[PDB]
């Protein structure tokens, strides 16, 4: 057993990780005052569950997890939350006055008085491990904390802890949810210093769960709580291999491995079905060939884009439930026949599979009905690059005007970074482009 | 399609299937960088203070 | 997040005096300063614009300024006048006469230590200081000379606070005194520089409201300020209130100004009202939406079409679809495609309200910075240089101390922000 | 209401698509950066498809098929027909064809033919299996392909024509083949010697500028047409040569449907396409060529592009001159 340790960075990022160990403790029977009663090794263990766990001596099982922000509204709902209990109040670390959803601001102003303190606390959670393997750091792209924080705090990360892997859960802008104009500022600011720093990283573009949730779920007017109970059971989906028994995705080191042959394409798509409705009064269970089927529609994307128009790295299907070998392998035959499936030459043509007997859990009163199975694909595909497009314009259309570039040179921020970094971005969407064309 | 690599457990079971085969900065320059914006930041609310006193 | 609030002059303390009524009601803070309210969403950003004191009452965090006496007395014989901190009433005897240099040089610098004691009194007790918020006209002596010596003296103290300001637009329909245009033209110099928002409340919008659409033919200050409070409402509801957006002072300036000096905001206001008036049919979003964006809607004398909007921030309150209140803003933009720049993608934010302000059931409240802004100042500027080309009322000032070489100089940095809009007018 | 953007203005057939859909009044034109449109007509080279579709509240079109390049580039289309199965190696309608780059080992097929003892070919026209020779000596992906000997000669003048269908595929599928297509003939009756002069083996309209001495323009309309082959040949345009036209169409565009189609995507896709026919003495049609950007003929502009704002954008939008090809 090797320990990971979650960081959760901003508002996107701790709301979000509320709703992941929400749905951690109810997957492992973990009571909302830190008790599972199921583990029978009273005040430790190496089991799977301990690689988010530790535990005291008088059984509690307390999230390796650190929770910032610079302003306390968000995390203040955590230490009086229903899960109050979970976390030790070092766990949580706020500042008083937010990032005005300024990278500046969050990176160079206020992050350089609070980075020390939050390097401090998650080394108080890396000396409890006996192997940590990495971070798992969950941010939005757009907040001025969740960009400019995370990537002072993934430098420092890569001083610390030079051997450890580090993955990411990002959130991706969409105006349909945006709290601020210069969000794509943020977002290619965030992805150039922090590029060279991360392993993997896992975007969910807030416009396609936005769309999923109106679609599958419903729910006229989605609010962060609906986007992030549905993000959360792909989090949950994706981490599983590291909680649970298995032979796949065992170790941070694992996901590097299977996902990203190339270190800049780093960015996997994840695809999620079925997405169903607890409303819903008369549902049709999803046979293996139907979800996995749904892994292929880009309705069903964490991300909006062809794959169709790009070339496969590598792929993963993740599956939660009724689920055996065979029908995987027949349902994988009848759609490499149907659909537009290009690996690269230089990568096999093929899928790696894990299977978890347990269907997925579902927090009550939420709005994800039960199914029996689920799946979540995990695809390093270059048709993800479309999202670097659609930021980068974003990007010129403002910055050839220089609009707001004043309130982050204000901060101490040089204009030569905002080229420096649209420069590395020009330089990404061209690897993709070499590799998938 | 070629299924490899099948591993089974109590919890579920993991596989491969091939359908074809092929054809970092130091903490000083950091403390560098976060100090060269600082002063910057100094530099500009000197020059606002001065040109306030004038 | 505490704001600080300031009023200063006889409009500044008039319109101030009017926003705190408006807002202790929304909050359901009496003239007593005790709670007394159904909601908690109330509550929740009470300190935003509110003390605590010990027994459970709140005073307002709002420093009310005059180099007149009497404004000031009839603000404490207004209804809610008690409310307000009696140490935080600071006033001379002398009064500037429509005089900047008087406000701004010579009796306003008498005062401006006693009023800067205040302010630093309740910044020593904030939490987290957002920033300032200030009343005033450009117009008169007080609010406009003495205002703004304010500002500058505040940004030396609290260079990392925002600075915004309620700056009252002077119009010969409604017009005191000739050297009006002066006085605005020296502000405005002023705030370019000093304010990091200002919505540009102009009296000649106030008065054409009131007359054409409103059926006013004999409008009061009372007529006027009655629109100045809706769209003070309006304009800090997001402050006041949980929002998904959690806005504040900072936050407002960062996504509707992308360049500094161009921060000067055109307010709009739906459904619009007389006072005590009757409002039985509710608006719907349609209509709320459509006349927010008319012309005949704008607190500032500019035509809307005669620019582009660079950015936009619309606040619905009540109780109403989000979904088709975006269906509808997202329909406006659409339909008016040109008005609104193409090089600042999602320039239009919408945020939503449960609650609705007094007498209705439904509003629209509108912040624009718009290039249109320009006619504003264009205006000024004509009468600024149709009295200063003879050098007309000039010793009013000079008599104070003042050089023409000012006058110069506030007049070129006006006509140099008029073209400055002018150019991305044409982006 | 609605709104376009144009992108492409030295598009013929799209230059009269803005104009009809801004004469209907309910249509505004943007400038063409302008990301807030419901339609876009598109530039022929790199054409954004990544950035459709993201706009809220704008149901987003774009006259161009992201793909349809494999169908309308001639290296790629001898791949797809090789390559797919509902085509195959024994397609029976495109003329044997291999993709020599500057699999050169076609010899094979083309010395067995002087094993067998005809065998000119096309890049350009020779014999001898050598121009090969002009194909390194120009340096680009170059098609060899087996050039067809007995053509179906038109009397009088014993010229040679290829014909152009206008075929548009709208957002949903649907095949739909202008009803007006057009012969290109060539006026130099035809020289099974000299291959060398190709005015009388390429019928293409910028080829030929003795232009213009059976009929206007070098362009014979399917009326003619339709009559010629009644009085000379005791058939129809139908029978003989629409039929295989109409299976040609629809096979090419079948085949690349699950990688084009925009059924379930977040944005919409129309598209005009040019198929250029041969027709050999048998009354046999070969593809020649798939236009992906095709310009019309000058009669039928108005009509076509009419069409083109009835079924591809207005249906899309609410404010026949077309054969379905069902499938
Ligand atoms: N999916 C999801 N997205 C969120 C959530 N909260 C914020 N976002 C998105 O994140 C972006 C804004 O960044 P935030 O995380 O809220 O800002 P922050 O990290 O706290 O940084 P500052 O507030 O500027 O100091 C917007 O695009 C929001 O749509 C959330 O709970 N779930
Ligand atoms: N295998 C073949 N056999 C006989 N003739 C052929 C042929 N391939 C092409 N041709 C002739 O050459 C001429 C031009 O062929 P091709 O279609 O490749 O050029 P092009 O791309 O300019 C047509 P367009 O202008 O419509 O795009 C045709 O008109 C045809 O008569
Ligand atoms: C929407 O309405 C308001 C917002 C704000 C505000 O702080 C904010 C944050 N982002 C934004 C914003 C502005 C413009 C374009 C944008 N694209 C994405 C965000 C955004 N504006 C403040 C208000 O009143 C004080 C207010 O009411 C009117
Ligand atoms: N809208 C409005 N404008 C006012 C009011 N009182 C004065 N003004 C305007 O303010 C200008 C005069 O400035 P004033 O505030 O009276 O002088 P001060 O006391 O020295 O600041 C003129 O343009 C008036 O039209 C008011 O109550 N409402
Ligand atoms: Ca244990
Ligand atoms: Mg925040
Ligand atoms: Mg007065
Ligand atoms: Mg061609």
């Amino acid at each position: 057993m090797r320990e990971c340790i979650s960081i959760h960075v901003g508002q996107a990022g701790v709301q979000i990780g509320n709703a992941c160990w929400e749905l951690y403790c109810l997957e492992h029977g973990i009571q909302p005052d830190g008790q599972m009663p199921s583990d029978k090794t009273i005040g430790g263990g190496d089991d799977s569950f301990n690689t988010f766990f530790s535990e005291t001596g008088a059984g509690k099982h307390v999230p390796r997890a650190v929770f910032v922000d610079l302003e306390p509204t968000v995390i203040d709902e955590v230490r009086t939350g229903t899960y109050r209990q979970l976390f030790h109040p070092e766990q949580l670390i706020t500042g008083k006055e937010d990032a005005a959803n300024n990278y500046a601001r969050g990176h160079y102003t206020i992050g350089k008085e609070i980075i020390d303190l939050v390097l401090d606390r998650i080394r108080k959670l890396a000396d409890q491990c006996t192997g940590l393997q990495g971070f798992l750091v969950f941010h939005s792209f757009g907040g001025g904390t969740g960009s400019g924080f995370t990537s002072l705090l993934m430098e420092r990360l890569s001083v610390d802890y030079g051997k450890k892997s580090k993955l990411e859960f990002s959130i991706y802008p969409a105006p349909q949810v945006s709290t601020a104009v210069v969000e794509p500022y943020n977002s290619i600011l965030t992805t150039h210093t922090t590029l060279e720093h991360s392993d993997c990283a896992f975007m969910v573009d807030n416009e396609a769960i936005y769309d999923i949730c109106r679609r599958n779920l419903d729910i006229e007017r989605p609010t962060y709580t609906n986007l992030n109970r549905l993000i959360s059971q792909i989090v949950s989906s994706i981490t599983a291999s590291l909680r649970f028994d298995g032979a796949l995705n065992v170790d941070l080191t694992e996901f590097q491995t299977n996902l990203v042959p190339y270190p800049r394409i780093h960015f996997p798509l994840a695809t999620y079905a079925p997405v169903i409705s607890a409303e819903k009064a008369y549902h049709e269970q999803l046979s293996v060939a139907e979800i996995t089927n749904a892994c292929f529609e880009p309705a069903n994307q964490m991300v909006k884009c062809d794959p169709r128009h790009g070339k496969y790295m590598a792929c993963c299907l993740l599956y939660r439930g009724d689920v055996v070998p065979k029908d995987v392998n027949a349902a994988i035959a009848t759609i490499k026949t149907k659909r537009s499936i290009q690996f690269v030459d230089w990568c096999p043509t093929g899928f790696k599979v894990g299977i978890n007997y347990q269907p997925p859990t579902v927090v009550p009163g939420g709005d994800l009905a039960k199914v029996q199975r689920a799946v979540c694909m995990l695809s390093n595909t270059t048709a993800i690059a479309e999202a670097w497009a659609r930021l980068d314009h974003k990007f010129d259309l403002m910055y050839a005007k220089r609009a707001f570039v004043h309130w982050y040179v204000g901060e101490g921020m040089e204009e030569g970074e905002f080229s420096e970094a649209r420069e590395d971005m020009a330089a990404l969407e061209k690897d993709y482009e070499e590799v998938g064309v | 399609m070629e299924v490899i690599e099948l591993n089974k457990c109590t919890s579920g079971q993991s596989f491969e299937v091939i359908l074809k085969p092929p054809s970092d900065p130091s903490l000083e320059e950091i403390q560098k960088k976060l100090e060269a914006a600082e002063e910057r930041r100094k530099y500009q609310e000197a020059e606002l203070l001065k040109h306030l006193a004038e | 997040r505490e704001i600080v609030h300031i009023q200063a002059g006889q409009c500044g303390n008039q319109i101030g005096a009017k926003f705190w009524e408006v807002i202790s009601d929304e909050h359901g803070i009496d003239p007593t300063g005790s709670y007394h309210g159904d909601s908690d969403l109330q509550l929740e950003r009470i300190n935003v614009y509110y003390n605590e004191a010990t027994g459970n009452k709140y005073v307002p965090r709002a420093i009310l300024v005059d180099l007149e006496p009497g404004t000031m007395d009839s603000v404490r014989s207004g209804p809610f006048g008690q409310i307000f901190r009696p140490d935080n009433f600071v006033f001379g005897q002398s009064g500037a006469g429509n005089n900047w240099a008087k406000g701004h040089y010579t009796e306003g610098a008498e005062l401006v230590d006693s009023v800067l004691d205040v302010v630093r009194k309740e910044s020593e007790s904030c939490d987290c200081l957002q920033g300032f918020q200030l009343t005033h006209s450009l117009g008169g002596g007080t609010g406009s000379g003495m205002g703004t010596l304010l500002i500058s003296k505040i940004r030396e103290e609290y260079p990392d606070r925002i600075m915004n300001t309620f700056s009252v637009m002077p119009s010969p329909k409604v017009s005191d005194t000739v050297v009006e245009p002066y006085n605005a033209t020296l502000s405005v110099h002023q705030l370019v520089e000093n304010t990091d928002e200002t919505y540009c409340i102009d009296n000649e919008a106030l008065y054409d409201i009131c007359f054409r659409t409103l059926k006013l033919t004999t409008p009061t200050y009372g007529d006027l300020n009655h629109l100045v409070s809706a769209t003070m409402s309006g304009v800090t509801t997001c402050l006041r209130f949980p929002g998904q957006l959690n806005a504040d002072l900072r936050k407002l300036a960062v996504n509707m100004v992308p360049f500094p000096r161009l921060h000067f905001f055109m307010p709009g206001f739906a459904p619009l009202t007389s006072r005590g008036s009757q409002q039985y049919r509710a608006l719907t979003v349609p209509e709320l939406t459509q006349q927010m964006f008319d012309s005949k809607n704008m607190m500032a004398a500019c035509d809307p079409r005669h620019g582009r909007y660079l950015t936009v921030a619309a606040i619905f309150r009540g109780r109403m679809s989000m979904k088709e209140v975006d269906e509808q803003m997202l329909n406006v933009q659409n339909k008016n495609s040109s008005y609104f720049v193409e090089w600042i993608p999602n320039n239009v934010k919408t945020a939503v309200c449960d609650i609705p302000p007094r007498g209705l059931k439904m509003s629209a409240t509108f912040i624009g910075n718009s290039t249109a802004i320009q006619e504003l100042f264009k205006r000024i500027s004509e009468q600024f240089t149709a009295m200063f080309r003879r050098k007309a009322f000039l010793h009013w000032y000079t008599g104070e101390g003042m050089d023409e070489m000012e006058f110069t100089e506030a007049e070129s940095n006006m006509n140099d922000l008029v073209s400055e809009y002018q150019q991305y007018q044409d982006a | 209401m609605y709104t376009f953007v144009v992108r492409d203005e030295n598009s013929s057939v799209y230059a009269e698509v803005s104009r009809l859909l801004l004469a209907t009044g309910q249509w505004k034109r943007l400038r063409k950066d302008n990301p807030r449109f419901n339609l876009m007509l598109g530039e022929r080279n790199r054409l954004p498809f990544g950035r459709l579709g993201h706009e809220p509240g704008l149901v987003q079109l774009v006259n161009y098929y992201r793909g349809a390049d494999k169908l309308c580039r001639k290296a790629s289309l001898v791949k797809l027909i090789k390559t797919s199965p509902e085509l195959s190696e024994s397609c029976t309608w495109f003329p044997e064809s291999y993709v020599i780059y500057p699999r050169e080992v076609f010899l094979a097929a083309y010395n067995r033919r002087r094993e067998g003892r005809g065998n000119v070919w096309i890049a350009l026209i020779s014999s001898e299996a050598s121009e090969l020779d002009f194909i390194d000596e120009q340096g680009q992906v170059h098609v060899i392909q087996k050039y067809l000997e007995k053509p179906l000669l038109l009397e009088p003048g014993h010229r040679k024509f290829d014909i152009r269908s206008w075929v548009l595929v709208d957002h949903l599928y649907n095949i739909y083949l202008y009803r007006e297509g057009v012969l290109r003939t060539s006026s130099e009756p035809y020289n099974s010697a000299n291959f060398q002069d190709k005015t009388c083996h390429l019928t293409n309209h910028c080829i030929q500028k003795n232009y213009g001495r059976y009929e206007e323009g070098n362009e014979m309309f399917f009326e003619e047409f339709n009559q010629y082959l009644m009085d000379a040949l005791n058939t129809t345009l139908e029978n003989s040569i629409l039929l295989q036209i109409k299976h040609i169409i629809r096979s090419c565009l079948m085949c690349i449907e699950p990688a084009i189609s925009t059924k379930h995507l977040h944005y919409q896709s129309f598209q005009l396409f040019g198929f250029d026919f041969m027709v050999d003495e048998e009354l046999k049609v070969w593809l020649i060529e798939v236009n992906g950007a095709p310009a019309c003929a000058q009669k039928l502009y108005a009509e076509l592009c009419q069409g083109i704002v009835d079924v591809a954008i207005s249906s899309v939008f609410p404010l026949s001159i077309f054969i379905k090809l069902h499938h």
